[PDB]
RNA sequence: AUUCCGUUAACGAACGAGACCUCAGCCUGCUAACUAGCUAUGCGGAGGUUCCCUUCGCGGCCAGCUUCUUAGAGGGACUAC
């Protein structure tokens, strides 16, 4: 379909594809489930179990940004480092920014882990909540004491996590996690 | 002249003080509370008693001594407070009244049981729908204990305490020490608003009897 | 004198729009829109204007004032606003059909938009420096 | 004996629809009240998807609108509701022109005079109110012999030269006032539940009353007398006579029921049927019309419905 | 939880015991009538009770019930019966 | 279009208007324009050289808007928050003499007067002044 | 010959309040006098939180007590002699009535 | 929730719980405001093209009004559907 919603008023969310069965209904970014202009929604997503999977994906990536405490609450920075960092992943990927991210999401999802220890599957809501994590937790330790600023850090480690390379912290953690689940099977 | 706000801190300050002054003159004449109608040109005190023969004295005497004292101590031009006595209506509705009745009773002599039962079945016998009488401190032996005397309905929780429950607390100067004297006296409805709260109770429900005609 | 004065609310935010047949004017205390403060909020102030289009608009003119709240909520009490006026003005001055269409379109967009967030600041209690949270314990 | 077949369905109403006014001259407009607290002027386009739209949508009512009737120049309502308290609505501007304050309960039904120079309303406080649309003037009926529960319905009587008001009440009984001296002429007591409307012919010689009892009792105006008896079965919400085919109908929550009264027998029974409302023109289990009004040419006959849905239905076959 | 408490149970009961007739089906014209027909302190109560009564109004629509005395309703069965 | 003070973004606006004080040489710049701050809450001087221009051009802006700010509202205006070492932080004042010296200037120009109510008032040649600067700003 | 004079009504009890505002708008439109009000201004609530406790030993609970005054201020359009007659009437306890000629 | 439905050698009651009271959330409906405002209008300043447009200031107990503010009275939810 087809929607005249562009997120920043710069990405189109047509052509924006969740090519993954089990996740697909998890994420928000495509243009049928409610596009958003920006990410910064006064939404009440706790309400209720399952509800903030209708929470576009951006917004999630952006609340996630807020921390630690000297950052808690500090929304316009964070849409404005994602604002950032989508124009960079334009630039040396020459793909749509909102596709890429998704990528990264759907790449850097732990499908299995381990529990009491035995092998245990994960559901696709929490595989969502980790590949989130796991992204912003690598972008900030690598910006933390360095010259390259957060923004650069993000656009980075979503390129490598959408690309499945290894150099990204989000996919090697999913390795690990899914090397222990593995050896306790 | 002076703000809101102190005006009226200083109208309840004026109350509280005045009732603690007769609480204690007034004290074996069955003081009971007081009303302070402060209107233009005079501001009118009426003093509440069961026994008000004690409290206006001979020939109004000690009714007027009360008005001088407190002219003067309150800085009140002359000639412009009076003070009223008045009778309690039900003398068995009123804890404080029953207190300070159950108190004199005890300073006289009287056995803790035998006292605190009086109370208890003339304030039942008044038309109260309960009443609670507690006595705490050293009784008969050197430790301290507490002795209940209950009877009929009461309630404890919730906004219709304030309105249905009448208590009062008293101190007994014995010789062994101190005993602790707590009335509490839950009210009766009344739709005239006198013998007690005009407003019901929240969770009575009552239904009109249909008609056949 | 065609002219509805609807108000939006967020916390403790309060914009009221003075909608009026006109030529397309939007002012937010004699300021044009396009210069909200601060300007990544810009998109969601313009939400209405996006969702429905200036062609909506070109008929009336919007005069803003807000109070209260501050940088954030100012936002979404005026994003309320004018969509709140905008659908008054044509249930009362234009048609009933029309104002269905342009309601139909802000709600399945966001229903904020015409309905006010009920939360407000939960009050303090003791024993504690937020609503919950609570005096750090020690036992030893 | 022609029948009646459904026409088409309007659908802007999102709760039960109270009542509904038709204009004296037979426009393309009907004006109806809902328990959403609006009014909705509508613009009968009988071709189309939808056999009307509406037009305007009046919401000054504080709680339900319970009746709504037009002037004769059909460029006013009057409306009353759960609040207590009537309006008089300019339908061209679409705002309140007049505010009646005095009922202390809810409003239960309304009522313009043959001249529209007198207003008279029924409420839940037991009384019956007149006004004067233009003046500040009022006149509670209120006497010694007067409904003792509430007043559900007051209509008056299509006779100039003996104005008269009838007026049902849930006491079940059915008074008739004469309004020259504001005093009670005749009461009528046959029914076993409380009565929750009436009905007067167009000629004025005869009225229906029904209720909980769900019977149609026939009175004699003139004499307060029984004339003879209808057999709803359910629950009657309210009654209109046909304005040119002397018929009365009768919405029950089973149906609604016409009877032809030379006859005594059921012309029809229309029934909700959404299987057929889907396919040709196109939430709860129970519904039921609660609203009836004839056109001025008694050619279609508007239902209200509790699911908010006007049905309209033509005769034909 | 949504228990209604004896205060809203027993009150219900009374007034479809004496009133059945001037009961309805809706909520809103039920809670009308127990301001005509009862004394309820509050209006938070009164919504309970109009409520659970007109839950209590749908029972004995499809039969009857167990705690409630509709003595023209137990008329109807004894002749039934006989 | 023709715009005005309020037409215009407040950050352009002062940049111009301040290099349109400069270029008049009207102000006398005081003694100790390099030395001091602008507050106790400050750590350091102004970066900027032409500081001066920029806060007098900024003191009309508001007086253009709002009428009757004196000294003492225009020290709470560029207050902030002062840095106490290792106790919180807290509002603080900015300088009366900096402020109070920069109205006693843009008086002698014309650009303000006395508020009949107290305070310092924009005058009609004040208005001039600046709406003429803010029309020729380039469309941005 | 007509002035506008200000009547100010305090009081702790709001039912006691609203009953003698009425009492004097009533009273007043019995003469056919022009009425201003009665204006409500905001309520203040004044305010102590103190400790519980006569000691300092336990749970530190806290006790808010609140002392509401409502404020309520008429204006009537007549001479100074007809208002001493209409506020001349008894007044509710708690209820401290000041009459003034409004500066204007 | 010892909250209720029922079971039932118990029946019928009393407390606590709930009810309740305060604050907050909805009302373009009611009451009505020179110690709260808005809209319009008049006059004046500035900008743009004399009208006109944009913006600001001031005035009017005889501009009007109560959306915004205040605070009284009510309504609103009952899990109603
Ligand atoms: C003593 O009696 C008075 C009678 O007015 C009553 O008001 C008090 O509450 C009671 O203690
Ligand atoms: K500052
Ligand atoms: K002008
Ligand atoms: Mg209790
Ligand atoms: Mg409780
Ligand atoms: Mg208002
Ligand atoms: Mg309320």
């Amino acid at each position: 379909p087809h929607t005249d919603v562009l997120l920043f008023n710069r990405w189109s969310y047509d052509g924006v594809q969740i090519a993954d069965m089990s996740v697909e209904d998890y994420i928000t970014a495509t243009a049928n489930k409610h596009p958003t202009y920006m990410p910064h929604t006064a939404g009440r997503y706790q309400a209720k179990r399952f509800r903030k999977a209708q929470c576009p994906i951006v917004e999630r990536l952006t609340n996630s940004l807020m921390m630690h405490g000297r950052n808690n609450g500090k929304k316009l920075m964070a849409v404005r480092i994602i604002k950032h960092a989508m124009e960079i992943i334009h630039l040396l990927t020459d793909q749509n920014p909102i596709q890429v991210i998704v990528d990264a999401v759907i790449n850097s999802g732990p499908r299995e882990d381990a529990t009491r220890r035995q092998a245990v599957d994960i559901s696709p809501l929490r595989r969502v909540n980790q590949a989130i994590y796991l992204l912003t937790t690598g972008a900030r330790e690598s910006a933390f004491r360095n010259i390259k600023t957060i923004a650069e850090c993000l656009a980075d480690e979503l390129i490598n996590a959408a690309k499945g390379s290894s150099n990204s912290y989000a996919i090697k953690k999913k390795d690990e996690i899914e090397r222990v689940a593995k050896a306790n099977r | 002249q002076m703000s809101k706000k102190r005006k009226f801190v200083a109208d309840g300050v004026f109350f509280a003080e005045l009732n603690e002054v007769l609480t204690r003159e007034l004290a074996e004449d069955g003081y009971s509370g007081v009303e302070v109608r402060v209107t233009p040109m005079r501001t009118e005190i009426i003093i509440r008693a069961t026994r008000t023969q004690n409290v206006l004295g001979d020939k109004g005497r000690r009714i007027r001594e009360l008005t001088s004292v407190v002219q003067k101590r309150f800085n009140f031009d002359e000639n412009t407070v009076e003070l009223y006595a008045e009778k309690v209506n039900n003398r068995g509705l009123c804890a404080i009244a029953q207190a300070e009745s159950l108190r004199y009773k005890l300073l006289g002599g009287l056995a803790v049981r035998r006292a605190c039962y009086g109370v208890l079945r003339f304030i039942m016998e008044s038309g109260a729908k309960g009443c609670e009488v507690i006595v705490s401190g050293k009784l008969r032996a050197q430790r301290a204990k507490s002795m209940k005397f209950k009877d009929g309905y009461m309630i404890s929780s919730g906004q219709p305490v304030k309105e249905y429950i009448d208590s009062a607390v008293r101190h007994v100067l014995l010789r062994q020490g101190v005993l602790g004297i707590k009335v509490k006296i839950m009210l009766d409805w009344d739709p005239k608003g006198k013998q007690g709260p005009t407003t019901p109770l929240p969770d009575l429900v009552t239904i009109h009897p249909p008609k056949e005609e | 004198v065609e002219s509805v004065q609807c108000f939006g609310r967020k916390k403790t935010a309060v914009a009221v729009t003075h909608c009026k047949r006109g030529r397309g004017l939007i002012k937010i205390n004699g300021v044009p829109i396009e210069l909200v403060q601060p300007e990544i909020l810009r998109y969601k102030a313009f939400e209405p204007i996006l969702l429905l289009g200036r062609h909506r608009f070109a008929g009336v003119d919007m005069r803003i004032r807000v109070k209260g709240g501050g940088h954030t909520s100012q936002i979404y009490a005026i994003r309320q606003s004018i969509a709140k006026a905008l659908v008054a003005f044509y249930q009362k001055y234009v048609d009933e059909q029309q104002k269905k269409e342009i309601k139909d379109i802000l709600i399945r967009y966001d229903r904020t938009l015409l309905v006010a967030d009920p939360r407000r600041c939960e009050p303090k209690k003791f024993g504690g420096r937020g609503a919950r949270s609570r005096f750090q314990k020690s036992y030893r | 004996q022609e029948s009646l077949v459904l026409r088409g369905t309007m659908k802007a109403h999102t709760d039960w629809v109270t009542a509904i006014a038709t204009p004296i001259d037979n426009s393309d407009m009907i004006v109806t009240s809902s328990r959403d607290k609006s009014i909705i002027v509508w613009s009968l386009t009988k071709d189309g998807s939808q056999y009307g739209v509406p037009r305007r949508r009046l919401t000054g009512h504080g709680h339900f609108v319970e009746d709504v009737v037009l002037s004769s120049d059909g460029m006013f309502a009057l409306s009353g509701s759960w609040d207590g308290e009537l309006r008089l609505w300019d339908l061209q501007a679409g705002t309140t022109a007049r505010r009646f304050v005095g009922h202390t309960k809810d409003v239960l039904s309304v009522a313009f005079s043959v001249d529209n120079r007198q207003i008279v309303s029924a409420s839940r406080d037991k009384t019956i109110k007149l006004w004067n649309t233009l003046g500040e003037c009022k006149y509670t009926i209120q006497e010694q012999d007067s409904h003792s529960d509430w007043v559900s319905c007051v209509r008056f009587s299509p006779n100039n030269l003996q104005p008269t008001i009838v007026s049902g009440s849930w006491d079940r009984t059915v008074k008739i006032w004469n309004l020259t001296n504001c005093k009670l002429r005749s009461t009528l007591a046959g029914h076993s539940g409380y009565v929750n409307t009436v009905a007067v012919s167009p000629d004025g010689s005869l009225c229906a009353s029904g209720g909980k009892d769900g019977v149609i009792l026939l009175w004699d105006l003139a004499e307060g007398k029984k004339l003879y008896s209808l057999d709803a079965g359910s629950i009657i919400h309210t009654l209109c006579f046909s304005p040119n085919r002397y018929w009365l109908c009768a919405a029950t929550e089973s149906s609604i029921k016409i009877w032809d009264l030379e006859s005594k027998s059921i012309v029809v029974d229309l029934k909700v049927d959404l299987k057929q409302e889907s396919e040709m023109f196109g939430k709860t289990k129970v519904i039921y019309c609660t609203s009836l009004s004839w056109s001025a040419d008694g050619s279609t006959l508007f239902s209200g419905y509790t699911d908010g849905l006007i049905r309209v239905w033509g005769i034909g076959r | 939880g949504r228990v209604r408490t004896k205060t809203v149970k027993k009150s219900s009961r009374q007034v479809i015991e004496r009133y059945y007739s001037k009961m309805t089906l809706d909520f809103h014209t039920n809670k009308k009538i127990l301001e005509e027909v009862a004394i309820i302190p509050s209006k938070r109560l009164r919504n309970k009770i109009a409520g659970f009564s007109t839950h209590l109004m749908k029972r004995i629509q499809k039969g009857p019930v167990r705690g409630i005395s509709l003595k023209l309703q137990e008329e109807e069965r004894e002749r039934r019966m006989d | 279009p023709a715009r005005s003070v309020k037409d215009v973004s407040p950050h352009d606006f002062v940049k111009a208007y301040a290099a349109h004080l400069k270029r008049s040489g009207k102000l006398e710049l005081p003694e100790w324009t390099d030395i001091v701050k602008t507050g106790k809450l400050k750590e350091l001087a102004p970066y900027d050289p032409d500081w001066y221009y920029i806060r007098a051009a900024s003191m009309a802006r508001k007086i253009y808007l709002r009428g009757g700010i004196g000294v003492g509202g225009f020290r709470r205006i560029y207050g902030g928050n002062q840095r106490n070492g290792s106790r919180p932080r807290h509002f603080c004042k900015s300088s009366g003499s900096v402020a109070r010296h920069i109205l006693q200037q843009l008086q002698t120009m014309n650009i303000i007067d006395f508020d009949p109510k107290g305070g310092r008032r924009i005058t009609s040649n004040g208005q001039r002044d600046l709406d003429q600067v803010a029309g020729r700003i380039s469309a941005a | 010959m007509i002035h506008k004079i200000r009547i100010t009504l305090s009081s702790k009890n709001v039912k006691n309040l609203e009953k003698v505002c009425a009492d004097l708008v009533r009273g007043a439109k019995d003469k056919r006098l022009r009425v201003k009000g009665p204006v409500r201004m905001p309520t203040k609530v004044l305010n102590i939180t103190t400790r519980k406790s006569p000691c300092g030993e336990g749970t530190n609970t806290w006790d808010r007590f609140e002392l509401r005054v409502h404020k309520r201020v008429i204006d009537l359009f007549s001479s100074p002699d007809v208002v001493k007659q209409i506020t001349s009437i008894t007044i509710e306890p708690g209820v401290e009535v000041e009459v003034t000629i409004a500066e204007s």
